[PDB]
């Protein structure tokens, strides 16, 4: 009956406005930015050519064929762009739809830009941001951060890896951006622990908040995970985009010169 | 010492209450050669026991968990003493022999305030990093993360065994069967079906986590059979003047 | 025999241990389906692999476990077992269970509940020993105020006697009782003392019988009448009242004793009605003048020794006659088949009050399959385990030859390559015990290992020549291991040299003692000597051999090694007996003749468990002081109890035990001043 245009123009209207415009007004009320715009804001403008835009998570179990809980993108947009005239590779988790969970295709696109990065030899920015995982699919979703942390030690020492998150992050996931270089943090927005404090109040017996367990000043202060933290996201960014200009694009390349008086 | 010799002790050295613990040494003692094991800082982190064994004749290191000290949750102090053994094997060139019996990392205060992320990287890094031939075998149980960190097929991995004991998840059953059906409450049926089906290590022999399913009792001639297959591992990695490890 | 025989098609077997294995080998042989229950800790025993079903009794205690009858009942419904084996112990000999099982249709293997009845008691059961013409104990149980009644009685049935009295008397007559006028002067001290201890002035006569030795008569009997006596069995080596070694043929007696008590037995049997198997005591006295004691009633333990000479099996024949089928041999062709002697290995270590129960898991277990003329009844596999609910039976030997002296050097060749790892166990007990000269002579009593042990077990004594032997061994042994270590491959880069010394000159301690030892190697053949003593050792030196066979100057020793630390100490398993030795060089000797003694502080004042088990009553309480002999508490530990006192007075500071705690393996228990 209609034409794929008309289907290939509501995936990508749906796509943009994720799962509805309430949720994009509940999340710009709530204190931060999605990843297009972040990812925009990142890079110069107009130099940001986006790779594999249409990804979809598939699952014959659990009855999610429908698509009341189908979304293209899987919740990740990567690709590659120009600051001040460097190439990036640049990551960002999405929190639109599942809460950033990771997924077969999730760990598939994140290989794919990290292992074409270390060919090319420029640096992986990657911005954090989830809050759970998928438990319908169970543990082939864990193979997927295997997968990620490989890349990871294949790349230690020969591009540098930059890891901002500003998200709740937590369980296994928190390893990645710690076998990364410099880690920074975004105050009240950014979470990491590894096990969430319902655990540890049902074991240890013991009453702990959230924010005194997984809070940038906590981890930037006696933790020592961290190496800074920064008040909102657009400033996180901003600073973001000259320590990059501080550093160079791999281990083979000397040192950066500037021009100075 | 044979090198293709029966271990009939294996059968029931595991118990098949998911709470009883088990001696995991005597595994190690009964696999190696001559019954000898020369155990490195055994007082200190014994979550997780390291020493050096003679296979075949052959010098192999081994790391294992240990299930009777904190259920063999792992910890700042086990990782460092892991990652610091691992990485003086390969820089050596050992082959590895790994002993996984892990139900994830032990939650607390203390512990994330100590900075277990950076230990558990510190672990997780000596085994990707790692590039002489290593067998793993998981003996009962790999919940959670710890199971990717410990060794898992996809960093590398060469050869990985499982006994019909074991058995991989992802969180507990119990809070699984109680997050998943939220919309009402279940009971009986719910956790009955749950405990049928993904209480097995068939969902991960059919996706291909692990090579096969083998009787303990013929454990050791599998090793030996590895030790005597993968010698020749030489890998290609990229130029790089010095790793950068998160001490 | 015919298989094409009718007979049952399915048989329960309803007992634990070496006996459900051999019940289910036997009927698996003549053809008959099997089905074995277990209990909670037994899911993985052999006997439970080896039958075809699987039933689950219940929890771990045997008094809930395999004793309950609910869940036998249930069980047959389950299966519809048209027969069921008792086996020995648990509940063979209840009535309940007899009655109940008779009570549905099913046949119950075994004598019948009349018969239990019959020799349950003690009273009907004299009586109706009497009333069957056999030979009891005498004596007359009667009230004696007198001295000369007392000793006319005593001369009517002989100057020795067990005259005793029902509450006790500090002996009465027994004490003394060779000649006439010390028992009169007992009965006078006797009467006194009664009447200042326990009140029965009487004297209740019994007859007294010099260096006990009993004999066993085992019975057969079918449900036609026809009963026959399977030879004999003799048992007098006892400790707390358990047999330990038994030989099938009894020296002590001739044939027309043999005989005469066979037809006593056979008419004592008949007398009750007897089917099925079973056993009649008899305390033989030194003068071959016996007295019945007792009539047991199921297929005891020390049964096979029997069939070792008979050439029959007595578990298929009385499955076989309890569906009805009449015997069909004589007491005419029942004959001897020269000599057998059994012997069973339990779970114990014998240095402490001869054999305290132990724990533990069965690390590596071998027997001697393939030596000569041994047979093994074992309930237990490689990797087994041990509780603390279930007798510590590992297993029983039995060696058969054409002589005595045959079959004791088969059994001492097999007890030594016989190889259990995980468990302490009491096999030198039984190789120290089997070699005595009065043991191989034949002169024995119920008290055998009760005087010759004064102070309890202390291991086999070893004279100088085989002290020279165990020194040359372990000398070998250690510079066989050191020179296996130096053999590499080649590196070529930095090539290895052979280091080159013509002989090893070595310092071995051993128990309190030190030996200067020099070892030459000859290649496979060392030339060792010991404090001027030469010696030529030679072997394959299997070191990763579980066991190793040496040829010291032509004799043959079968020797074993274990715990070699690389420190110089290693315990060797020679002739049975585990020695520890210290193994060092001139120079590392005369080097640690400088290092300082690490003292140890340990001299009592702790009061730690001998050996784990479960605590049931204390009798002290923490703070409180006591004095030498008083018993601190009671610990039951598979079947069995032991109370331990202390050796020296003091205040006990804490008490780490209480009513139904559990204890470990030297866990500590009380620690006082
Ligand atoms: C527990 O398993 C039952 C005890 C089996 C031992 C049998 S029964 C009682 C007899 N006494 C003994 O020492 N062995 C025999």
């Amino acid at each position: 009956a209609t034409s794929v245009n008309e289907r290939i123009e509501n995936k990508r209207r749906t796509a943009l406005l994720g799962g509805g415009q309430r949720r994009i007004d509940a999340q710009h009320k709530r204190g931060k930015l999605t990843a297009r715009e972040r990812i925009s804001l990142l890079l110069d403008p107009g130099s940001f050519v986006e790779s594999d835009m249409f990804v979809e998570h598939r699952c014959a179990d659990f009855g999610m064929a429908a698509d009341k809980n189908k979304f293209p993108g899987d919740s990740v947009v990567t690709g590659r762009g120009r600051i001040n005239g460097r190439l990036v590779y640049v990551f960002s988790q999405d929190f639109t739809v599942f809460g950033g969970s990771l997924s077969g295709a999730h760990a598939q696109k994140i290989c794919k830009i990290m292992d074409q990065a270390i060919t090319v030899g420029a640096p992986v920015i990657g911005l954090n941001d989830s809050g759970g995982a998928r438990i319908q699919e169970g543990v082939e979703s864990l193979a997927g951060y295997a997968d990620i942390f490989l890349r990871n030690v294949t790349a230690s020492g020969v591009i540098p890896q930059i890891s901002l998150i500003m998200g709740p992050c937590a369980g296994g996931a928190v390893y990645s951006p710690a076998l990364t270089d410099f880690t920074f943090m975004v105050k009240d927005t950014s979470y990491l622990f590894i096990t969430g404090p319902d655990v540890v109040k049902s074991v240890t017996n013991e009453d702990v908040t959230q924010e005194e367990l997984g809070g940038a000043k906590t981890h930037t202060t006696m933790s020592g995970v961290a190496h800074r933290a920064f008040e909102n996201d657009v400033d996180a960014l901003c600073n973001l985009r000259d320590f990059f200009n501080y550093l160079p694009l791999s281990s083979q390349d000397p040192a950066p010169v500037r021009e100075c008086h | 010492d044979p090198s293709d010799r029966l271990v009939p002790e294996l059968d029931t050295i595991v118990p098949l209450e998911s709470t009883k613990a088990y001696n995991m040494v005597d595994i190690i003692h009964s696999v190696v050669d001559e019954r000898e094991f020369f155990e490195i800082m055994p007082n200190y982190a014994k979550n997780i026991i390291v020493g050096f064994a003679r296979m075949n004749g052959r010098t192999v290191g081994i790391v294992g968990n240990q299930p009777k000290v904190a259920s063999g949750c792992l910890d700042i102090n086990s990782s460092v003493k892991g990652a610091r053994f691992v990485r003086f094997c390969d820089a050596f060139n050992i082959p590895l022999i790994t002993f996984v019996d892990v139900p994830g990392f032990l939650p607390g205060t203390a512990q994330e305030y100590g900075g277990i992320i950076r230990h558990g990287a510190k672990l997780l890094y000596a085994f990707a990093e790692a590039t002489v031939p290593k067998v793993t075998v998981i003996t009962r149980k790999a919940y959670g993360g710890a199971y990717d960190v410990m060794s898992s097929k996809h960093l590398c991995g060469d050869t990985n065994y499982a006994w019909p004991t074991a058995e991989i998840a992802v969180m507990g059953a119990k809070g699984a069967v109680e997050i998943i059906f939220k919309g009402h409450e279940n009971v009986e049926a719910a956790q009955a079906e749950y405990i049928e089906k993904f209480a097995n290590p068939f969902p991960a022999a059919v996706r291909g986590f692990v090579d096969d399913i083998i009787q303990p009792s013929s454990t050791r001639a599998r090793i030996c059979c590895d030790l005597d297959v993968l010698a020749s591992k030489k890998v290609q990695r990229p130029w790089r003047k010095h790793a950068n490890i998160p001490l | 025999y015919d298989p094409n025989e009718k007979t049952f098609d399915k048989i329960l077997v309803a007992n634990r241990g070496e006996i459900a294995c051999r019940v289910i080998r036997t009927c698996k042989k003549m053809g008959i389906k099997t089905v074995a229950i277990h209990s909670d800790v037994d899911a993985s025993s052999v006997h439970v692999k080896m039958a075809d079903e699987a039933v689950c009794v219940g929890p771990a205690p045997t008094s809930k476990s395999y004793l309950n009858m609910d869940a036998i009942m249930e069980a047959i419904k389950k299966t519809r077992a048209q027969a069921v084996h008792p086996g020995y112990g648990f509940l063979s000999e209840n009535k309940e269970f007899a009655r109940c099982l008779a009570a549905e249709d099913v046949v119950f293997i075994g004598p019948d509940t009349h018969a239990i009845q019959a020799m349950g008691d003690k009273i009907e059961s004299k009586l109706l020993a009497k009333k069957a013409e056999v030979n009891t104990i005498p004596g007359f149980d009667g009230v004696v105020k007198d001295a000369e009644e007392a000793v006319r009685i005593a001369r009517e049935i002989g100057y020795p006697v067990m005259i005793k009295a029902s509450a006790g008397g500090g002996g009465k007559g027994m004490r003394i009782a060779w000649d006439d006028e010390e028992t009169r002067d007992g009965f006078r001290l006797s009467s006194q003392e009664a009447a200042s201890s326990f009140g029965d002035d009487r004297l209740l006569i019994e007859k007294f019988i010099d260096n006990p030795r009993h004999i066993e008569i085992q019975v057969l009997g079918d449900k036609h009448g026809n009963a026959l006596w399977l030879n004999e069995r003799e048992c007098s080596i006892q400790r707390r009242n358990q047999k330990v070694v038994e030989e099938a043929p009894s020296i002590f007696l001739d044939a027309e004793t043999r005989r005469a008590m066979g037809e006593q037995a056979v008419a004592l049997a008949r007398a009750v009605k007897y089917s099925s198997a079973g056993t009649v005591e008899f305390l033989v006295d030194s003068k071959k003048n016996f007295y019945f004691l007792e009539m047991n009633t199921r297929l005891q333990v020390e049964h096979p020794v029997t069939e070792c000479i008979t050439g029959l099996d007595l578990v298929q024949e009385m499955i076989r006659v309890a569906k009805g089928y009449p015997l069909r041999h004589k007491q005419a062709d029942i004959r001897i088949n020269g000599w057998a002697v059994e012997c069973r290995v339990y779970a114990e270590d014998p240095y402490k009050s001869f054999g305290l129960p132990s724990i533990g898991r069965l690390s590596q277990y071998q027997e001697p399959l393939h030596l000569p003329g041994v047979r093994v009844d074992s309930g237990i596999q490689p990797g087994s385990d041990i509780s603390i609910y279930y007798d510590p039976m590992i297993s029983k030997l039995i060696t058969y030859g054409s002589d005595r002296t045959e079959a004791l050097k088969r059994m001492a060749d097999a007890l030594d390559n016989y190889v259990i790892r995980g468990v302490t166990h009491n096999i030198a007990l039984l190789r120290e015990v089997i070699i005595n000269s009065r043991f191989v002579k034949g002169d024995i009593s119920t008290k055998f290992l009760s005087d010759v042990y004064p102070d309890g077990f202390k291991g086999h004594m070893l004279t100088k020549s085989e002290k020279n032997q165990l020194l040359a061994i372990a000398s070998s042994l250690f510079v066989a291991f050191q020179l296996r270590a130096q053999h590499f491959q080649e590196n070529s880069r930095m090539p290895v040299i052979k280091p080159d010394i013509a002989n090893w000159e070595l310092s071995v301690k051993l128990h309190d003692k030190v030996h200067t030892v020099v070892a030459s190697n000859n290649g496979s053949v060392f030339s060792v000597e010991v404090d001027g003593s030469k010696l030529n050792v030679t072997s394959t030196w299997n070191l990763a051999s579980p066991l190793l066979s040496v040829s010291v100057d032509g004799t043959q020793r079968t020797v074993q090694c274990l715990s070699r630390e690389a420190g110089g100490n290693m315990s060797i398993q020679f002739l049975g007996t585990v020695y520890k030795v210290n193994i060092l060089t001139r120079l590392a000797a005369e080097l640690n003749k400088f290092m300082l003694e690490k003292v140890t502080e340990d001299t009592s004042s702790v009061l730690r468990s001998p050996m784990p088990g479960v605590v049931v009553a204390v009798s002290v309480k923490p703070g409180d002081a006591v004095a030498e002999g008083q018993e601190i508490c009671v610990i039951e530990a598979m079947k069995m109890q032991n109370s331990m006192t202390a050796g020296k007075t003091g205040t006990v500071k804490s008490v780490h035990c209480q009513a139904g705690d559990t204890v470990g393996e030297g866990d500590l228990l009380v620690e006082l001043e």
